[PDB]
């Protein structure tokens, strides 16, 4: 099973973002989903370091959370910097890898 | 300060295998993987393996298995990999990141590389 | 002193005619050789410093499958054949699943499929063999001189370095002469019969045969991309769900398996080189070009003075830690023992010439005192020094505890245990050949019989022996019997 | 450990295939010859016990048999 | 490999403690003791076997320690 | 004893105390007698192609 | 475990031995009997690892 996630993008005041993942019963529903944030042209960073738990910086800005074999991204109000590439990446067992999302080109707008 | 730093920009025509380096230091080595990311240029983010250096294992992804080679030499803290027979499709940037040991730590990554952008063309 | 207290320290006293006494050093516990006039000094064997191991083969304990790839042909027909089973990157099974008209086929009855999976196997042991071409040993020797704080200290020594290559060598005492060490590494263990497989940061010392014998998928050793596997399905399984398909699934770690596996094996070290630990040697310790520090030395005149409580080691050994109170700063000790207002002079002395080099450093001296009470005199006049103990024990308990250590110097090491004290006597080398005959005939037979079985087998063995009329066999039978009672209740160290 | 005490013999028997049976059928049997195997003097160990424990020839194949079977798995 | 063929055999030993021994001593006498606590019923059915089979007391004992170790090790 | 500490020869009590984390956990669950429930079908012989 | 269930007896479950707990979904939970996934060994007699 591949976990799959769309593209989305909300205006500069944030109202809400609403960024999921859905994945199968054996990846999602069984190991804890990360978060990845991409400025173009720079390496990934590590978001979420844990289900719904952060690493540092960024609060209630990037906020997340899994219920069954779903994930997503929540917030409290968006900024400008806020402008990335973003990737779930959850360990699956059926398959034995790291599953990345497919991509996700949030705008500031 | 921990950080990964990688080999440097590298450019191969069709047919010829490279060698993509990762350099590893501040931390103890054998205690994390490294899971070389890969990222082909205005694409979706795709793992295709990770190494234990404790060891040398190696969890390629079914993809990749078999085209692609990674070596750990804990010696000098630098965990290699190499492609076989690079073709023009699999142009991309090779990160190479940090991950835990645990099933919670298999797929979070701290600590990427920038990446070493290899091209391809005649 | 750097032996003083160890636990498993053994006295090794008297020497052949050619000055020399054989012995083996266990890595537990190391060997005080005293003689008549030669300095007393501590052996201990420390390490085995295997290197340029060669890998023999591979078990890997986790796999992962991949590209599970299967084909169906039709029943009435020839078994289904894939690609991929004559590849050597995959694992494939034949089975038996019913076919009908649903499932495509013209034809009903049970139709042959198979699902070829690709073995990609993560975490590796690696069986590296060990010659003895480049097989190594560390033995530190300690004369253990009257010095401050040397008592139980395990960074003075003198180091020798015994290799195949080599074996005899010659350890310079820094004042005491020259010892020889003329020994044998090619008996001292089985290298040749056992594999180091080296988990993770971990690693063991294990039986050839056991390992090569290991329900685990192998691939010999070369350093190659992409190894080929053998012996895969070691680590598949293949399920048939009610005979209409199969699917593939990888067992998954074997690591906690392979743990309780190694149960009874040996662990060695791996971080900074092999290093091996738990092994033992024999040595021929040839003391002929030893002297004892100034047995010339001018008696000392003045008192001496305690400065640290005396303490009987676990063998019964008094420690005198005395600092000298005179001006005469090089001479020899006054040391004499009494029992019961007669001067028996039945207390040894261990430190053979118990000499104060400098007057400023305190000396300590190691005595054995008789097992009754005993007054010792460190001294010459009225001003002697005297301490007086009382050692509690019998001479019959001595000896039953030496008998029984014997015993268990006898059950670690086998034939090669009756050279720990030998001189080179008559009676010991035929002991030593009557014993490895017998104890090749014995385990021979009990190889691989484990600690309880081994238990049971010799009370049912004495049991036998005790019911048969022909004596001739029921002596040797109870004899065998409690030697494996014995056995059963020493093995597992 | 826990591999020690397989889930064989309790009573849950269905239709269906259980986990790993083709393996598990064979894997005591295959312990017993390869250790009978590896340790072939045990062999003259057991039918020297089974003679002089068996008066009748069914009890001494009967406990040599339980001989070659024990020691393997107490191992 | 399998914890079914634990490495406590083979003949070699040393001073040195060996891997996992204090576990390993008393590991396969636990799961026997477990085993026979969790099915009492087969102790009748090896009592039965035992004295069936055995003339002598030795003969019948030996057999029923026999039988009794090897059913809940070969399971 | 001497050179390790104190005068005393013997054996001395040693304790080495380690915290414990699980990592990787399996967790068995009783089946709820209530919410269990069986499927059956019923295909009736009526020549369908 | 994992992707994977199994129908075991339940005895059997309890019976195996592993470290256990209430499984009541708390963060770092204190297991009973969490010795059997510890190995204390002695070098020779020096210390405790
Ligand atoms: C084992 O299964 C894996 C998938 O689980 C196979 O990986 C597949 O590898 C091929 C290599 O050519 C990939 O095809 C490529 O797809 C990209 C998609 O953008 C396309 O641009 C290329 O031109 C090429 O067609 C394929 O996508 C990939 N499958 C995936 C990623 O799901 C692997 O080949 C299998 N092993 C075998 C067949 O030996
Ligand atoms: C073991 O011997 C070493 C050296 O032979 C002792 O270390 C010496 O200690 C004294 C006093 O503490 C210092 O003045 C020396 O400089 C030390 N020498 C060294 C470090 O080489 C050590 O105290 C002795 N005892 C033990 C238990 O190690």
């Amino acid at each position: 099973s591949v976990l799959t996630q769309p593209p989305s993008a909300s205006g500069t005041p944030g109202q809400r973002v609403t960024i999921s993942c859905s994945g199968g019963s054996s990846n999602i529903a069984i190991n804890t989903v990360n978060w990845y944030q991409q400025v173009p042209g720079t390496a990934p960073k590590l978001l979420m370091y844990s289900n719904n738990q952060r690493p540092s910086g960024v609060p209630d800005r990037f906020s997340g959370s899994k219920s069954g074999t779903s994930a997503s991204l929540a917030i409290s109000g968006l900024q400008s910097e806020d402008e990335a590439d973003y990737y779930c990446a959850t360990w699956d067992d059926s398959l034995k890898d790291v599953l990345f999302g497919g991509g996700t080109k949030l705008t500031v707008l | 300060q921990v950080q990964l730093v990688q080999s440097g920009a590298e450019v191969k025509k069709p047919g010829a295998p490279v060698k993509v380096s990762c350099e590893a230091s501040g931390y103890t080595f054998t205690d994390y993987f490294i899971h070389w990311v890969r990222q082909a240029p205005g694409q979706g983010l795709e793992w295709m393996g990770w190494i234990n250096p404790i060891s040398g294992g190696t969890n390629y992804h079914p993809r990749f298995h078999g085209g692609v080679t990674m070596t750990r030499d804990t010696s000098m803290k630098v965990a290699y990999m190499e492609l076989k027979r690079l073709t023009s499709d699999d142009t991309a940037v090779y990160f190479c990141a940090r991950g835990r040991d645990f099933r919670g730590g298999y797929s979070q990554l701290d600590y990427w590389g920038q990446g070493t952008l290899v091209t391809v063309s005649s | 002193m750097r032996c003083v207290g160890v636990g498993n320290r053994d006295f090794v006293e008297g020497l052949s005619g050619a000055t020399w006494v054989d012995v083996v050093l266990e890595h537990g516990g190391c060997v005080t050789t005293m003689a008549k006039n030669k300095p007393t000094l501590d052996i201990e064997l420390q390490k085995t410093e295997a290197t340029q191991l060669a890998t023999l083969r591979k078990l890997c304990i986790e796999g992962k499958i991949t590209n599970v790839t299967t084909d169906s042909r039709c029943p009435t027909q020839g078994e289904a054949i894939l690609p991929e089973e004559q590849d050597q990157n995959y694992v494939c099974k034949h089975t038996y699943v019913d076919r009908g008209w649903g499932n495509g086929c013209g034809l009903f009855g049970k139709g042959s499929l198979v699902t070829c999976a690709k073995f990609q196997c993560l975490e590796l042991i690696e069986g590296k063999v060990v010659q003895h071409e480049n097989l190594k040993y560390t033995v530190i020797i300690t004369v253990h001189t009257g010095d401050q704080h040397q008592v139980g200290n395990e960074t003075q020594g003198v180091t020798a370095e015994i290799t195949p290559q080599a074996s005899t060598v010659e350890a310079i005492l820094p004042e005491y002469g020259t010892l020889g060490l003329e020994c044998s590494p090619r008996t001292g263990l089985d290298f040749n019969e056992m594999i180091l497989l080296t988990m993770k940061n971990k690693a063991w010392m294990v039986h050839r045969q056991w390992f090569f014998d290991l329900p685990l998928p192998w691939t010999s050793g070369a350093t190659t991309e992409t190894p080929t596997w053998n012996k895969k399905e070691l680590l598949v399984t293949f399920k048939n769900a009610h005979a209409k398909k199969q699917e593939v699934v990888v067992l998954g770690s074997q690591e906690g398996a392979m743990h309780t596996a190694l149960t009874g094996a040996t662990e060695i070290q791996t971080s900074g080189g092999t290093s091996i630990f738990a092994g033992h040697l024999k040595c021929r310790l040839k003391m002929d070009k030893l002297e004892l520090k100034g047995m010339s030395y001018a008696m000392c005149s003045n008192a001496f003075v305690l400065k640290k409580e005396v303490s009987e080691t676990q063998h019964g050994t008094i420690l005198i830690k005395v600092e000298y109170k005179g001006e005469d700063a090089p001479c020899k000790i006054p040391f004499s023992t009494e029992d019961g207002q007669g001067k028996a002079h039945n207390g040894r002395l261990i430190t053979a010439n118990p000499v104060v080099t400098k007057k400023e450093e305190l000396v300590n001296i190691e005595a054995e005192p008789p097992f009754g009470e005993s007054n010792i005199i460190i001294g010459i006049g009225d001003k002697a020094l005297r301490i007086n103990w009382y050692k509690k024990g019998s001479s019959i308990g001595k000896m039953f505890e030496a008998t029984a250590r014997g015993a268990r110097r006898m059950a670690i090491l086998g034939d090669t245990a009756w050279d720990f004290g030998s001189v080179g006597g008559v009676l010991n080398s035929l002991g030593k050949m009557v014993h490895q005959i017998f104890g090749s005939a014995y385990t021979a037979l009990f190889s691989g019989v484990s600690w309880i079985m081994k238990i049971g087998i010799g009370v049912l063995l004495t049991w036998i022996g005790l019911n048969s009329k022909n004596t001739s066999m029921s002596f040797s039978c109870i004899v065998i019997g409690i030697i494996t009672l014995y056995l059963g209740a020493v093995v597992q160290a | 450990s826990v591999a020690l005490a397989p889930h064989v013999g309790m009573g849950l028997d269905t239709r269906a295939q259980t986990w790993m049976s083709a393996e598990g059928a064979w894997r005591q049997i295959e312990k017993v010859e390869t250790w009978a195997f590896r340790h072939p003097g045990f062999t003259i160990l057991a039918l020297f016990l089974a003679h002089y424990i068996g008066t009748s020839l069914t009890q001494k194949v009967v406990i040599f048999i339980l001989l070659m079977l024990v020691t393997p798995s107490m191992t």
